[PDB]
RNA sequence: GUACACACCGCCCGUCACACCAUGGGAGUGGGUUGCAAAAGAAGUAGGUAGCUUAACCUUCGGGAGGGCGCUUACCACUUUG
RNA sequence: AAUUGAAGAGUUUGAUCAUGGCUCAGAUUGAACGCUGGCGGCAGGCCUAACACAUGCAAGUCGAACGGUAACAGGAAGAAGCUUGCUUCUUUGCUGACGAGUGGCGGACGGGUGAGUAAUGUCUGGGAAACUGCCUGAUGGAGGGGGAUAACUACUGGAAACGGUAGCUAAUACCGCAUAACGUCGCAAGACCAAAGAGGGCUCUUGCCAUCGGAUGUGCCCAGAUGGGAUUAGCUAGUAGGUGGGGUAACGGCUCACCUAGGCGACGAUCCCUAGCUGGUCUGAGAGGAUGACCAGCCACACUGGAACUGAGACACGGUCCAGACUCCUACGGGAGGCAGCAGUGGGGAAUAUUGCACAAUGGGCGCAAGCCUGAUGCAGCCAUGCCGCGUGUAUGAAGAAGCCCUUCGGGUUGUAAAGUACUUUCAGCGGGGAGGAAGGGAGUAAAGUUAAUACCUUUGCUCAUUGACGUUACCCGCAGAAGAAGCACCGGCUAACUCCGUGCCAGCAGCCGCGGUAAUACGGAGGGUGCAAGCGUUAAUCGGAAUUACUGGGCGUAAAGCGCACGCAGGCGGUUUGUUAAGUCAGAUGUGAAAUCCCCGGGCUCAACCUGGGAACUGCAUCUGAUACUGGCAAGCUUGA
């Protein structure tokens, strides 16, 4: 990079790709969880699993991880299956 | 945002600026969303220098328009 | 009202999805003459009502597929 | 930009004068203004129907001494202007701060006129004008510079306007030396020698 | 009647010969572009997890959860072959 | 008021009329070249190599987020040569500030280019399933904790680039917890989700979080339109549709599994070639034709191919990663770079400018602000590249002078032309005056508002200094003197303008027809003339003339042209009456049709070019409301066509 601000936002790009990633990475292994428990049949697992799930997309759609809209959809989506379960 | 400001038409050494309603990021003489008037710095005696349409500017500040120095200093001379 | 064409089913083998053509009388640009031309749309058909040489009134909607845009709205003519 | 040749040669390839001389003499005594210029000029060869358009044009360009691309802009205005093409074209030449200066007498010659003019010993409604081709409204009022009333030209040139036919369509005052353009010359006013439809004709061709 | 008009001592056709020019074919030869059938797999992203490692949370204080790195798979640019 | 609009000619023949091609007169240009060249205003200026690029510059800013203190500029304190009261020398972020660092915001704008793209583009008109920093409206919140880390310090690896290990530290950096509803998920009950402080003097200002609005921007969908080629006719398996899952801000074959076999195409699919699109521009009486430089809108691209990351926004010109070709540095291990920003260089080319000045104005980023940054922009330089204006004198002047050219030697012509005489001084030159582009911002000052407060802050008047790159500005005034300022093409016909001499089918000219072989208005020179004029010619290129692709607006017995004849699907077209419909059609209205441009009426630069106010226009598209003759649809007929 020539420019000095854009050396800098180079160093915070990866700063902040670091960071995010560890989230988003957490955040998807709490939704596999759901959808696994999906898979094996335990409606009681399946909830269990989409209780710890919910407060996570919740908290990564108000910090700008992902969008609300993606955030909702998870929860629509999991708690459509997990009734169909029952 | 939305502001109103001076594009600068005329021609050189002889000034003459389009008062319009723009998003800020466009160039000065480029996109605009509206006309509100006209301010002519040379302009001579018996010659409306500076007209407003101060209906259409007060509209636009209600919708949260922002006013250039130079547009703010011309409404104030106007009225 | 609602903006509604009306058409020909012209193949009705897609599922819950029919072909329909729409006929315009335009003026030719140049020569003046009055000609038809012929603009094709992919209906979607949820019921599978209409069949091949039917007359039906189409909507537009939002996109259901690659190619379909547009929905049934009554069968105005059974073939 | 302007011509600085012989002047008698322009009016005898006319074959009529065309006021590029004072008129203090008659044109016959200073040269042969019926014979054309040059070795051949006796000689009178038959002129074609472009020659007679190109010589009616011609005609009125040397008389108000007005260049080519001028001379096509007033045409074009004059086509552009509501009314008959040709009469606009002649009230625009006439309408010229140097023929209106030569028609209130202040210069000898529309040559005359053009120095006066060009060397800011004229004022148009108080205002000094240097250009030659000026249009001059209606009720303007043209004045000479107080600097420029005690030259001796100027006073030699309203003479001999006096001896030429006063236009209608102006009011001047000697001594004051200051005139008033009333109105546009009607086509009535100008002389009928002119045929604008020539002109008019071969701009069309 | 005529395709003649310094007017039938008119006009005018084709092969052949010579020169030159554009062009078709031509054993083929060399480039460009491109189809098809495969090969290939940098980096990245995603899925998985031999191993290695770990500030924030939890903990019975041992650990656990989660994360990272590494590895692996998928996709794919270069490139390669017919 | 927005109009006013339309020319032909030459050339086939012994001659004619017709047909028909060729050629010319016009207008235009980002032009180039040749000859020539005074000034100014305004505008324009790599069309080729999207070739390669030396050098400088084109993106920062905030100390009112933070730890700090590398500077410097003080202060204080303490020592000092001791100005004996300053000076010197240290210490102290102590302060004005401020390097480097963390953090915020910007860097997705502005600027360039037109390579790719014949449609994931553009234009016009509709539409639903979206998101949207900064700005703005409303209603609330803003509690209480934690673990880090850069800088820094020590050590350490590299030639360098760039690192490594350990220790320490802050926040508006980061993460829990509490709080949780006009928010999200859910039929509901329920469940779940945030935040940040900082500054000025308890108060004020500003910032932070949530939700819902607005505004703006952006994504997406549909219809019509938007080059050429059929000596390209078939094309397509995520293909076309469905179901479900996943994915997206969002609808969707967007993706995947399964199911069905579709989908597209002579109303030209597919393939090939070419091309950024538009407002517009040039031409034209118009209808058309041609074009898309400058200016403005949209799109695409950023060494080439590819990829994501960060972010409200990018798959990012001056960011990241990979690969490649190139250039470069190297200690040979490994590094570095991307002017289609501005200026400039080499190269290519018929051809296209200065490594300028300033942020004074307008606008943009950051900032509470002051301000800082801004090759955007304003200006200046260069260039007759164009448009427009102006000048290069002007009256008088027969001697009709010389000299030239022609001549029947009488003369004629150059030519009032020149001299001579009398004047003028634009512009150029020299000198002296002198606007406007400046708004604001900064100090104070008063009042009001605010509040515990005549504080601070804000607002509004008031007062005082002050801000112009252009710039020796525009403009004005004075001075001296005709002084300092004319060329280019053409003269056989078309086509305005004629002779002499030289040459003798040569040398040469030439757009076409043609000219030149000894009396050439056609070559070359001269005299004279014609047309233009600071230009004039030539070449290239577009439209015109060309009614010569003919919609407006042509033809086909013999000039080019009726298929050898016929049947017939698609298609085009169709007798007459009534009713109905209202699609075409017609009328009105509404929305839209960016601004600029063009046109009309005005205004401003001494005029003009140029700039500018308002209108008109944008012939279109959609919708709504009407009309119903004609055409179409539907229904019932009729008899004349069949
Ligand atoms: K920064
Ligand atoms: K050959
Ligand atoms: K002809
Ligand atoms: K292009
Ligand atoms: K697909
Ligand atoms: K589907
Ligand atoms: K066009
Ligand atoms: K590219
Ligand atoms: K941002
Ligand atoms: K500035
Ligand atoms: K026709
Ligand atoms: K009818
Ligand atoms: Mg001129
Ligand atoms: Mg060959
Ligand atoms: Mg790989
Ligand atoms: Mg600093
Ligand atoms: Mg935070
Ligand atoms: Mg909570
Ligand atoms: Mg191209
Ligand atoms: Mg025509
Ligand atoms: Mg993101
Ligand atoms: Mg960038
Ligand atoms: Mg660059
Ligand atoms: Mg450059
Ligand atoms: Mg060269
Ligand atoms: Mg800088
Ligand atoms: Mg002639
Ligand atoms: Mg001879
Ligand atoms: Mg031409
Ligand atoms: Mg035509
Ligand atoms: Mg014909
Ligand atoms: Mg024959
Ligand atoms: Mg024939
Ligand atoms: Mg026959
Ligand atoms: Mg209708
Ligand atoms: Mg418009
Ligand atoms: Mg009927």
């Amino acid at each position: 990079a020539n420019i000095k601000s854009a050396k800098k936002r180079a160093i915070q790009s990866e700063k902040a790709r670091k960071h995010n990633a560890s989230r988003r990475s957490m955040m998807r292994t709490f939704i596999k969880k759901v959808y696994a428990a999906i898979e094996a049949g335990d409606k009681a697992a399946a909830q269990k699993a989409f209780n710890e799930m919910q407060p996570i997309v919740d908290r990564q759609a108000a910090k700008g991880l992902i969008h609300k809209n993606k955030a909702a959809r998870h929860k629509a989506n999991l708690t459509a299956q997990i009734n169909k379960l029952a | 945002m939305v502001t109103i400001r001076l594009a600068r038409h005329g021609a050189k050494k002889r000034p003459f600026y389009q008062v319009v309603v723009a998003d800020s990021r466009n160039a000065r003489n480029g996109r605009f969303i509206e006309r509100v008037g006209f301010f002519n710095p040379i302009a001579s005696e018996k010659e409306e220098g500076t007209r407003l349409d101060l209906d259409r500017i007060a509209h636009w500040v209600g919708q949260g328009a922002t006013i250039s120095d130079r547009v703010a200093a011309l409404i104030k001379e106007v009225n | 009202k609602i903006r509604t064409l009306q058409g020909r089913v012209v193949s009705d083998k897609m599922e819950k999805s029919i072909v329909v053509a729409i006929e315009r009388f335009v003026k030719h640009p140049i020569y003046g003459k009055f000609i038809k031309r012929t603009t094709k749309l992919h209906v979607h058909d949820e019921n599978n009502e209409c069949g091949i040489g039917d007359v039906v009134e189409i909507r537009e909607c939002r996109p259901l597929s690659k190619t379909k845009s547009w929905t049934l709205v009554r069968v105005v003519e059974k073939a | 930009a302007r011509y600085l040749g012989p002047k008698l040669k322009l009016s005898r390839r006319e074959g009529t004068d065309l006021f590029l001389k004072s008129g203090v003499r008659a044109i016959d005594t200073k040269c042969k203004i019926e014979q054309a210029p040059g070795q051949h000029g006796a000689r009178k060869p038959r002129l074609s129907d472009y020659g007679v358009q190109l010589r009616e044009k011609q005609k009125v360009r040397r008389i108000y001494g007005v260049l080519e691309r001028q001379f096509r802009n007033y045409y074009k205005e004059a086509a552009r202007l509501k009314g008959n093409t040709g009469e606009n074209l002649l009230a625009l030449l006439e309408g010229r701060l140097d023929n209106v200066v030569y028609r209130m007498g202040f210069g000898a010659t529309r040559a005359e006129a053009r120095q006066l003019v060009s060397h800011k010993a004229i004022m148009v409604n108080g205002r000094v004008v240097n250009i030659a081709s000026y249009q001059v409204s209606p009720n303007d009022v043209v004045s000479i510079r107080e600097k420029a009333k005690k030259q001796s030209r100027v006073k030699a040139a309203l003479e001999l306007a006096e001896q030429r036919e006063k236009p209608t369509w102006l009011e001047v005052d000697a001594g004051k030396m200051e005139g008033t353009f009333k109105r546009k010359p009607e086509r009535s006013d100008l002389s009928a020698d002119i045929n604008e439809h020539l002109i008019v004709e071969l701009y069309s061709k």
